């Protein structure tokens, strides 16, 4: 029986030594990790800011651009009477709308060495139009033809006199 | 292995009943 | 065994508040560890998504920029005139215009609310050859600064394309 | 975790054990 | 009152389960934690068995490349009576000492010869003289092409 | 009460068991992380090795071209090849200015020469039947020592 209890009192020391031992060993270990873990999280806020500012310009500056986009369309029409609506590229060749005139004569170009295509385009007119148009336009403007590139400018004036 | 010397913790913890029980059935006897 | 029960009592005693401390302190650990994982997790979340932000806004700019020179390449072969730059000083904006005859343009706001384009023109590089080609080809009033409403500009422009 | 859970499984066998110490207390007070 | 203890034995019970299944959790996550790295180990091993393939090729053929050399060179020297000691490149240059009459030659494309008689017995320097010209025992330049040409009248005269 | 003994003890059991495996596994992989670190050290040591071999063997073998390629300036001499079939180790030769192609063969110590004229243009082979002894085309042998002699010969006549 004292055979017993000196086991007991000698196991709950050894047990309460071991312990205290490894346990402040991790909390000493452990410490050590957290500085280092809330150094980059404060590394990690700063990219984030440089990120904020850097898109606030980029943002800026592509609506700047825009802006002379839309500011240099809104001048051609002024100073050319007309405007260039779109642009696509099915496969072979590109494409844009146009709308000539003075407050008008739609229609599309293609291009294709190179090589130019002039498509009349009345998806919707008001007939009373089509036929002011008939009036002051040369029969040809009103069917698909093709050119080369160094005659477009001539065309354009063509259809400007007409209008 | 913390778990290890958390082990023995639990097996100090038991020698100790064990501690008890006997004075206990010994308690017992003397009663 | 009386006393001995005792003496165990305060020692155990002793012992439950060094471990039991000692425990709280690592658990307390434990919690705030993951606590920390799962706040940098979401910072991290964050700067990704911001990643993705400028990358799609370089694209749609290098994008949006390389209608900007098609474009203008398109109104070069097509309207024989090509729009160099823009100024603001102060009062007024102006373009450098290349259609050879270079010259430039600027706008008057405000007043009686509608816009004036002044004309001047702009041989900045010349060979006096070609001064005395452009001579024979545009009438003298053109090179002299000149000042006309909006409403006269695209009648301007035909102007000069039909003597070049 | 694992301590947590490790405490609260030795803190609950503690329990029983004290139960059980008990159970012998009221019997030597009989 | 045994109803509280009941209770309690119960709930104390319960939790222990609950922390035994977290704990075999912890197991079947190591397990793969550890398949893992044998794995990785194994890719290491074979890379590691590659490069010792690579460094013992390369040590034969440079060791048995250097064999070929060497014997090329003995063979020439023997069967050409002339011998190029060492090579330096200063800046602008290489040189080569040869050599009887010792001189040396460097490179700048154009040639360019030197006497050397740094140590030398008189009486050889005048059999020397005897059977060689003295402007060979002054510095000249050539082009290439014009080389072997100078060896052989060397030769010729010694 | 002999379920809650048997519950209880159950769990007990499998924490003990599984406190046991997590003793092992943590240990089993541990030992693997410095295995693994081992690999990673040697074949990084292995690489600068590597690289460093490339260029001494390179540079001993371009230093070799050097060689050769002076040889080759200053003799109008190249050997291209070397065998050895059995008895006797085998060279080709290209001598001449912008040529005679032969071999030489050496079983006390001898030597053979013979040309190899496998491939030409007549008008060649007539072109140089004309500066050239007609012996040296057939096969002949001579000691060592006449070796360097030869080579004289046949330079003098190109």
């Amino acid at each position: 029986p004292l055979t017993v209890y000196k086991n007991s009192v000698k196991q709950q020391i050894d047990s309460a030594d071991l312990l205290v031992a490894n346990l402040v060993n991790e909390n000493f270990v452990l410490s050590e990790k957290l500085d280092t873990k809330a150094t980059e999280i404060k590394q990690l806020q700063k990219q984030i800011d440089s990120l904020n500012a850097q898109v606030k310009e980029l943002k800026t500056q592509t609506s700047q651009q825009a802006e002379n986009s839309e500011v240099i369309k809104d001048l051609y029409e002024y100073l050319c009477n007309v405007r260039v609506h779109k642009s696509y590229e099915d496969d072979s060749g590109l494409w844009f709308d146009i709308s000539q005139g003075t407050h008008i004569m739609d229609y599309k170009l293609g291009f294709v060495v190179t090589e130019v295509i002039y498509a009349p385009v009345l998806k919707q007119r008001s007939t009373e139009e089509l036929y002011s148009l008939q009036s002051k336009l040369p029969e040809y403007l009103f069917e698909t033809l093709s050119f080369p590139l160094s005659s477009l400018n001539q065309f354009y004036n063509k259809i400007a006199k007409s209008l | 292995t913390l778990l290890q010397l958390l082990s023995n913790y639990y097996k100090a913890k038991l020698d100790s009943e064990r501690i008890y029980n006997e004075y206990v059935q010994s308690q017992y006897e003397f009663a």
